């Protein structure tokens, strides 16, 4: 026993998945008591606090995840966040947190495939289909390659490169190497490593008898 | 100077500096806080290609002379304020460097001293709310947050090439 007591209820902990380009947040909260069975998602940029508007659909439900696709077009900055647990006719608890839509942007939902040939690696990022010029994402993308145990990672030009499937070449390799790819971004610092369920796909392995 | 748009890390890296040096939620400042009027008129408006670029030079010269301050740096991260400052002078190389070259960027009127001298108005409004809350913990998340706001924006000319109807 340590620190403070542990608070099993207000948690407050706030996630957020990129679905294919779109913003998806969940509330994760605690029942230890009290057991709240709906919900009121509200944001705002942090300019300036006072504008609390609350997301359609998302309000006073019994969802816990909210979608949005064009309710958060303020990618310049950080939507705060603020979490309304009502509890029958009372407000339980209320916190408030923020995300730089330049500095997280976990991605994974997307699909991703590794073929592997006789000496190469064929990557197969399939991505969701959009034109580049109708959106505006900063943002580049790094693929993890992680061959025999030597973790590598490549992080190639992403311009008109996303729309569809990403086909990265990976070569310099030998026979017999199993390599698992993950397929994560970069923004302002490494730090927004989202790796994704790191797939392992094993080459024609030339460890075959050594004859003449 | 910069002319071809490869990539930049300037905005992006003030981003998480600024981010880092957070203290708390602006929710949780819901009422210390108020609009300090940015005009972005004289930023998306009219400038857009590097005609923009002398006033960020002269705004990013607030920015560090307001958080150089011994109120500032006793409030913020001193050890993350550090890299504001490096950044801010690696900023500042790189927006005068048009400046320093023969490139069309002071080849403007008296609007590009307007902007320059709106930027320093708007900053001046951030000094007398500084004052009024008694530089509170609150009143510097909203101040952070204007010049965050602002800045990320600041070189928007050379980002939201999305629309062009």
């Amino acid at each position: 026993s340590y620190d403070s007591p542990d608070y099993t209820d207000e948690s407050c902990t706030f996630k957020i998945s990129l679905r294919n380009f779109r913003s998806i947040l969940s509330w994760e909260l605690k029942n230890h008591s009290i057991v709240p069975t709906h919900y009121t998602l509200l944001y705002t940029i942090m300019s300036k606090p006072e504008d609390l508007k609350v997301v359609k659909n998302c309000a006073n439900t019994t969802r816990s995840f909210c979608d949005l696709t064009d309710e958060w077009r303020s990618t310049h900055e950080a939507y705060v966040t603020v979490l309304e647990g009502f509890s029958g006719n009372t407000t339980l608890f209320s916190c408030s947190h923020n995300f730089w839509l330049a500095i997280d942007m976990s991605f994974e939902p997307p699909e991703f495939e590794i073929v592997g040939f006789t000496n190469h690696i064929n990557v197969m990022v399939k991505f969701p289909s959009i034109v580049e010029e109708e959106l505006q994402f900063d943002l580049s993308l790094v693929i993890e390659e992680q061959s025999e145990g030597i973790v590598k990672k490549h992080k190639p030009e992403i311009k008109g490169n996303m729309s569809g499937n990403f086909t990265y070449i990976i070569d310099k390799l030998i026979p017999n190497t199993n390599y698992c790819v993950s397929v994560y971004l970069e923004h302002s610092d490494e730090q927004a490593v989202i790796k994704s369920p790191l797939k392992c796909t094993l080459l024609p392995p030339g460890q075959e008898s050594e004859f003449s | 100077c910069d002319l071809p748009q490869t990539h930049s890390l300037g905005s992006r890296r003030t981003l998480m500096l600024l981010a880092q040096m957070r203290k708390i939620s602006l929710f949780s400042c819901l009422k210390d806080r108020h609009d300090f009027g940015f005009p972005q008129e004289e930023f998306g408006n009219q400038f857009q290609k590097a005609e923009t670029i002398p006033v960020l030079h002269e705004m990013i010269q607030q920015i560090f002379n307001l958080f150089s301050t011994k109120d500032s740096s006793a409030a913020w991260d001193e050890t993350l304020l550090d890299k504001f400052y490096t950044e801010l002078y690696q900023q500042l190389n790189d927006l005068e460097a048009c400046v320093i070259q023969g490139v069309g960027v002071t080849e403007t009127p008296l609007m590009k001293e307007d902007s320059i001298l709106a930027v320093r108005k708007y900053f001046q409004r951030i000094t007398l709310y500084l004052k009024e809350k008694k530089y509170s913990p609150c009143a510097w998340e909203v101040v952070r947050a204007e010049i965050m706001r602002s800045f990320s924006l600041s070189t928007n000319l050379q980002e939201s090439l999305r629309s062009k109807e």
